[PDB]
């Protein structure tokens, strides 16, 4: 019944200090703990009981609750900081978490540089054809791609998957994936790929033609 | 330089008759001395266990290293009877967390618990789970039981004086 | 230390049972609850109860309770969690988590995690198909058509790292899953150096090398 509200995303510059909320009603009537979740590992607790530090856990990591509002405090943060942080509070017998704040880190627009890739021989002979556009090391991460069959526009058959933040230049990457029959894909010459992106001035197209 | 420290697991220092209790020695020769009610025992490894406990069990209990002095007295109760509130402690300061438990003996089928403090209900359980104050207020203090349905006979726990702190 | 060492992953179709296991290490096995939290893909943790080990006590969410069953064996410091009349929404990946200071008000320590797949689909390895370069450049592995996940690729046998984007796979209409891992390089070396990638399929024990050439 109770609830616990984090915000979506955070942002901060590299050495700047990024702060992290979690808000609940009469919040600081409890203890509340903090754990640390990078992309594809276990969580790590990094603050308990509102301000206390586990050993191992470097000082620049801060807590404080008071009023209806928990927060975690990092100083001079680094690209090892780029996780997903959770609040936890012990509530009636059960154990609660915030829905989670994914901290990004900051930089210069970067535009994409794009690659649209044919689908092999080996593929046709499956009967399905798959055509790829990549989208590497861009900054900001929105960017919308459109694929276009004989001048005639692509809806529903595109899935997308954006790369985590690099951990040395903080620019992302994105795959969409074209998937076609190969009697749709031999009934039709050019293939592009158009892509949308805030450090562009006017939109990318990369193309190709079937055969 | 350093002094020794008496470390009960698990916590509670309020057991009841046939329980287990292990005491831990900390400190730093590898060897440990471990005295009841001013007394060697013989029993020299780092900790000493109790497989079943008796009344006479019970008492104080010190600790010492070649390497740390003597520690202060941890004094363990080893209770009578078929229920127990066990406690890790008796003072406790504001916003620190309570744990208790309503413990049976040998944990005999227990249902129905009920936590009080100054003979008014505080927590109702239909199984057996442990009483759990987050952070202590100064509201808390007082006198605690628990009661149960121990097999088939109600049985009503001893007293607790809890009592919380500030300063 | 203290470590926790869960089960293995494993594949689940829609209405089976699942049961995973959390081996206790390096401390009082029954002087610590243990906690069970999941996590679905892409999102966040969500707790499903704890188990006291001295005495077999437990305490669950609500939304699991009449479904999930947590157990533990004190001669062998392990922890059981059992959740029944499993759905596709039940894939998720399912920590255990040693409560801290004698009781669950947070947890101090993590298992490495469990991936529990709850899918119609059965397990299959991957199709690899080389993208080409065309006429800075780029070339990649296309891993399409696998169940279940994880996969994961390596180029040149490890000799290639900075450059390799490997994307987060995606899961199709067919129940299979997918991904693409690509890496940029000079197209001065596209005529004499080769490229391959290393599939490896752990779930089905597929191991691949595609040669992506011009
Ligand atoms: C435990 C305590 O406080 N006092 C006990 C007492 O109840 C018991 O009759 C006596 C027998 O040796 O030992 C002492
Ligand atoms: C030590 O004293 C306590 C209380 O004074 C008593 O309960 C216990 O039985 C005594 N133990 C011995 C060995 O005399």
């Amino acid at each position: 019944s109770y609830v616990l509200t984090q915000p979506s995303s955070v942002s901060v510059a590299p050495g700047q200090t990024a702060t992290i909320s979690c808000g609940g009603h009469n919040i600081g009537s409890k203890n509340v703990h903090w754990y640390q979740q990078r992309p594809g590992q276990s969580p790590v607790l990094v603050i308990y009981q509102d301000n206390k530090r586990p050993s191992g856990i470097p000082e620049r990591f801060s807590g404080s609750n008071s009023g209806n509002t928990a927060t975690l405090t990092i100083s001079g943060t680094q690209a090892m900081d780029e996780a997903d942080y959770y609040c936890q509070v012990w509530d009636n017998y059960s154990v609660l978490f915030g829905g989670g704040t994914k901290l990004t880190v900051l930089r210069t627009v970067a535009a994409p540089s794009v690659f649209i890739f044919p689908p092999s021989d080996e593929q046709l002979k499956s009967g399905t054809a798959s055509v790829v556009c990549l989208l590497n090391n861009f900054y900001p991460r929105e960017a919308k791609v459109q694929w276009k069959v004989d001048n005639a526009l692509q809806s529903g058959n595109s899935q997308e998957s954006v790369t985590e933040q690099d951990s040395k230049d903080s620019t992302y990457s994105l795959s969409s994936t074209l998937t076609l029959s190969k009697a749709d894909y031999e009934k039709h010459k050019v293939y592009a790929c158009e892509v949308t992106h805030q450090g562009l001035s006017s939109p990318v197209t990369k193309s190709f033609n079937r055969g | 330089l350093p002094k020794a420290v008496v470390f009960l697991e698990p916590q509670w220092y309020r057991v009841l008759e046939k329980d287990s209790v292990t005491l831990k020695c900390q400190g730093a020769d590898q060897s440990t001395q471990w005295f009841h009610n001013e007394s060697l025992i013989s029993s020299q490894a780092s900790s000493y266990f109790i497989d079943a406990a008796t009344v006479d069990d019970s008492g104080e209990y010190r600790c010492q290293t070649q390497l740390s002095t003597l520690s202060d007295p941890v004094q363990l109760e080893v209770h009578i009877g078929w229920l127990l509130l066990q406690a890790p402690r008796w003072v406790f300061k504001e916003e620190d967390p309570i744990h208790l438990r309503c413990h049976s003996w040998k944990n005999t089928a227990l249902h129905k618990v009920t936590y009080l403090q100054n003979g008014k209900g505080r927590k109702y359980f239909h199984h057996n789970s442990d009483f759990y104050i987050p952070k202590a207020t100064l509201k808390d203090s007082g006198s605690y039981f628990c009661r149960g349905l121990v097999g088939s006979k109600n049985v009503s726990s001893e007293t607790v004086q809890i009592t919380i702190t500030q300063g | 230390e203290v470590q926790l060492v869960q089960s293995g992953a494993e594949v689940k179709k829609p209405g089976e049972s699942l049961k995973v296991s959390c081996k206790a290490s390096g401390y009082t096995f029954t002087s610590y609850y243990m906690h069970w939290v999941r996590q679905a893909p892409g999102q966040g943790l969500e707790w499903m109860g704890a188990i006291e080990p001295m005495y077999g006590s437990t305490s669950y969410a609500q939304k699991f309770q009449g479904r999930v069953t947590m157990t533990r064996d004190t001669s062998t410091s392990t922890v059981y969690m059992e959740l029944s009349s499993l759905r596709s929404e039940d894939t998720a990946v399912y920590y255990c988590a040693r409560g801290s200071a004698y009781y669950y008000d947070f947890a101090d320590y993590w298992g490495q995690g469990t991936l529990v797949t709850v899918s119609s689909a059965s397990t299959k390895g991957p199709s690899v198909f080389p993208l080409a370069p065309s006429s800075t450049a780029a070339l990649g592995c296309l891993v399409k058509d696998y169940f279940p996940e994880p996969v994961t690729v390596s180029w040149n046998s490890g000799a290639l790292t900075s450059g390799v984007h490997t994307f987060p796979a995606v899961l199709q209409s067919s129940g299979l899953y997918s991904l693409s891992s690509v890496v940029t390089v000079p197209s001065s070396s596209l005529g004499t150096q080769t490229y391959i990638c290393n599939v490896n399929h752990k779930p089905s024990n597929t191991k691949v090398d595609k040669k992506v050439e011009p």
